[PDB]
């Protein structure tokens, strides 16, 4: 559920799209009405994925799912440089960028195993060595260990 | 199921520390070291005014005495601050103001429970008519030794004043549980 | 300045009630000595035969005694 990093692109994704079609829709000019549509297909497959129940149902889809976020992340991506202006709409035109992004790290955080476990090792590796400089500095500057520590054998 | 009579009356265990054997009950002053009936009981029959020592200080505390609590936690710098912050001299002065004071209160109290007894005197003549004039001495050391709770005083004074009875009397009250609020005392 | 100064006389005048260890119980969170309050013990290094006479002439002076 949200106990995992995929969970949470996966919820992400459920969000964002979920407040896009509610800014579009419920809110060549039908084409800013389908692509939001498109979103909540999005969703359905983020709710698919979200029980990734054996593995093999969900495989396919999560390979169509990366393969079209690969898509949208070459069609939007080059969109401004091709002609076509984003900024005009906000509501609209957010969500999809979003989703497209998510769908990007998501075939980022699921192709490579990822999970908490090296978010945590990460986190506690860079702790650790920012632990490290901070020892040195302190003994090499602020005071001697020797010093401020307690000699035993009295 | 097995109905013994009476009742069942739960024993709970006690909350406060029983009265020391040198005490008197009476808000006077105890006696400084020696409770002063020692010298009409025999020796070697005396072993227990140490043996109150002990088991009011040492090996019978009540568990509700031991609870650590807020209160509790303040109480221990006012206790210390007597004990060890402040100089026995001057506790010694103060104890003897103290037992003075205690002394006059005392006298006080034993006229006012004299005064009860001529108003418990007066109370029964109006409600008898003019028969039962006495009144009850149990009752004169029942208000001397503050074994009475304002309720029984009432309800005793309204029953003189209204039926007579001076030898009916309200029921004892009991002592007051120490009071406990969870972590707060 | 006399205000001041009888509020320091009397801070040393309770002292002076104080007095002594009377009236006091020995505590086992303060013993008297702050060796046995820490944990200071000699050991391999720095202990030598002599210092078993240095270590009586400064206890002979610390108890008063003029002997060594
Ligand atoms: C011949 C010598 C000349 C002088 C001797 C007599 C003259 C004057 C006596 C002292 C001044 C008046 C005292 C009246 C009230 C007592 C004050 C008090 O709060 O009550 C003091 C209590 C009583 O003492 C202890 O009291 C304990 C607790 O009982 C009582 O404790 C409290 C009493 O306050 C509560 O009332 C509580 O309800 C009640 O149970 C025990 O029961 C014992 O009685 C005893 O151990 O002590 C405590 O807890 C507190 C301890 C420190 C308080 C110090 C207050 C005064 C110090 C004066 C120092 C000046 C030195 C110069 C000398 C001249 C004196 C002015
Ligand atoms: C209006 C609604 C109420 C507003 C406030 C009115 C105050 C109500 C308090 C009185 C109740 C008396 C009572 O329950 O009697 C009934 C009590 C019950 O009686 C006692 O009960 C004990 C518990 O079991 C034991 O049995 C004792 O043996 C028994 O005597 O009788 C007494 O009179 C005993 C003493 C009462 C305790 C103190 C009274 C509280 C008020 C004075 C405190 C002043 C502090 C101000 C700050
Ligand atoms: C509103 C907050 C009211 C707080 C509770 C009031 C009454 C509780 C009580 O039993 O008082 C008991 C306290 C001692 O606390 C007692 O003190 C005891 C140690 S001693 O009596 O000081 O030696 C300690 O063992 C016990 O846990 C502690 O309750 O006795 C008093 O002298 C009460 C003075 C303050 C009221």
């Amino acid at each position: 559920s949200v106990s995992t990093v995929a969970g949470l692109l996966l919820t992400t994704t459920i969000v964002v799209s979920l407040y896009g079609l509610f800014a579009a829709v419920f809110a060549a000019a039908g084409l800013r009405r389908l692509a939001a549509g498109g979103l909540l297909l999005t969703a359905a497959a983020s709710h698919g994925l979200f029980d990734f129940p054996n593995p093999t149902i969900y495989s396919l889809l999560n390979l169509g799912f990366v393969a079209a976020a690969v898509l949208q992340s070459y069609f939007l991506y080059i969109a401004p440089a091709w002609g076509v202006n984003v900024n005009w709409d906000t509501a609209l035109w957010g969500p999809m960028y979003g989703t497209a992004f998510l769908g990007l790290v998501y075939g980022l955080v699921a192709l490579t195993k990822f999970d908490w476990s090296s978010v945590v090792d990460a986190v506690l590796r860079v702790a650790c060595w920012f632990a490290e400089l901070t020892m040195w500095f302190w003994d090499t500057f602020v005071w001697k260990f020797s010093w401020s520590e307690k000699t035993r054998r009295a | 199921f097995i109905s013994p009579m009476t009742p069942y009356v739960p024993e709970e265990e006690p909350t406060r520390t029983p009265p020391s054997i040198k005490d008197t009950g009476t808000l006077r002053p105890a006696s400084e070291w020696y409770p002063q009936w020692m010298q009409y009981r025999r020796r070697e029959d005396n072993y227990v005014f140490w043996q109150d020592k002990f088991m009011r200080c040492s090996t019978d505390i009540p568990w509700a005495e031991k609870r650590w609590t807020l209160f509790s936690t303040v109480w221990y710098l006012v206790q210390q601050l007597r004990f060890v912050g402040t100089p026995p001299a001057l506790r010694y002065v103060a104890f003897l103001g103290w037992r003075a004071l205690m002394f006059q209160v005392y006298a006080a109290h034993k006229a006012l429970v004299l005064w009860q007894c001529k108003l418990d005197a007066g109370l029964a003549r109006i409600g008898s008519g003019g028969a039962t004039a006495t009144f009850s001495k149990t009752m004169a050391l029942r208000r001397l030794h503050w074994r009475n709770s304002p309720l029984a005083e009432a309800l005793y004074a309204l029953n003189l004043y209204k039926t007579g009875r001076v030898h009916l009397l309200p029921p004892v009250a009991k002592p007051i549980p120490r009071p406990t609020f969870f972590w707060l005392f | 300045a006399a205000v001041a100064a009888g509020w320091h006389l009397a801070s040393f005048a309770l002292n002076l009630a104080f007095w002594g260890v009377e009236g006091m119980p020995p505590d086992r969170y303060w013993p008297t000595s702050p060796r046995i309050r820490l944990q200071i013990r000699p050991g391999r290094y720095g202990n030598m035969d002599g210092g078993q006479r240095v270590y009586m002439d400064y206890l002979a002076r610390s108890e008063g005694v003029p002997l060594n």
